[PDB]
C-alpha cells in the first residue's frame, strides 16, 4: 500500500510539472503534500517540496 | 519541443489509457536529453516515473539502470533534496530485486554526499530510508 502510495504522489507531482494555472498547480501539489504527510514518510515529503519550489 | 514537462504530461496519459510502452519510449527519450541537458528536477521526476512504468511493466533490472543513471549524474549537481528522491526510488527498486545490500550502499553514499551539501532535511529523509529497509 505504501509503494502504491508513493506511486501516487510521484505521478501527480510529475503532472503539476506542466500545469499551467497556478491555482490548479497548487491543488495538485497539495494532494500530493496531503498523501506524504499522512505517510509520515519523509523522504516522500522532500519529494513533493522538491517539486514545490520549482 | 517537447521538454521534460510535456513528455511526463504526455506519458502519464498513455500510462493511463494502457499504453504503458509508449508512455516508457516517451520518457526514454526524453530523460536521455535531461541527463545531459536537464536541470536536477527534470531529472529526478523523468527517472522515477520511467522506472515505476518499466517496474510495473515487469522491466525491474531496466528500472535500475535507470534509477542508477540518474543517481549518478545527480549526485554531481549539488542539488540534496534531488538525490534524496533518486536514491530512495533506486533503493527501493533495488530491495524488489532482492539486492538489499546495494539498496544500503546507494542510500549510504547518497546521505555521504547530502551531508557534504549541507541539508539536514535531505539527510533525516535518506537516515529514515536507512532505517525503514527492515522490509522485503
Ligand atoms: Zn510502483
Ligand atoms: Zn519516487
Amino acid at each position: 500500500s505504501e509503494h502504491e502510495l508513493h506511486d501516487r504522489v510521484d505521478k501527480l507531482l510529475a503532472e503539476a510539472m506542466n500545469i499551467e494555472d497556478p491555482e490548479e498547480r497548487r491543488r495538485v501539489l497539495e494532494e500530493a503534500r496531503k498523501i506524504a504527510e499522512e505517510l509520515n514518510d519523509k523522504s516522500l515529503i522532500l519529494a513533493v517540496k522538491l517539486v514545490e519550489k520549482k | 519541443g517537447t521538454g521534460p514537462e510535456e513528455a511526463l504530461k504526455i506519458a502519464l496519459e498513455l500510462l493511463r489509457r494502457g499504453n504503458p510502452e509508449e508512455a516508457r519510449r516517451v520518457l526514454e527519450e526524453a530523460l536521455e536529453e535531461a541527463l545531459k541537458k536537464g536541470d536536477p528536477t527534470q531529472i529526478v521526476m523523468l527517472a522515477v516515473l520511467l522506472a515505476d512504468i518499466l517496474l510495473h511493466l515487469g522491466n525491474p533490472e531496466e528500472a535500475r539502470k535507470v534509477l542508477e543513471e540518474a543517481f549518478r549524474v545527480l549526485l554531481e549537481l549539488g542539488n540534496p533534496e534531488a538525490i534524496s528522491h533518486i536514491a530512495t526510488d533506486l533503493a527501493k527498486v533495488l530491495e524488489l530485486l532482492g539486492d538489499p545490500e546495494k539498496a544500503r550502499e546507494v542510500l549510504r553514499r547518497a546521505l555521504k554526499v547530502i551531508q557534504e551539501l549541507g541539508n539536514p532535511e535531505a539527510e533525516e529523509s535518506v537516515r529514515e530510508r536507512l532505517e525503514k529497509l527492515e522490509k522485503g
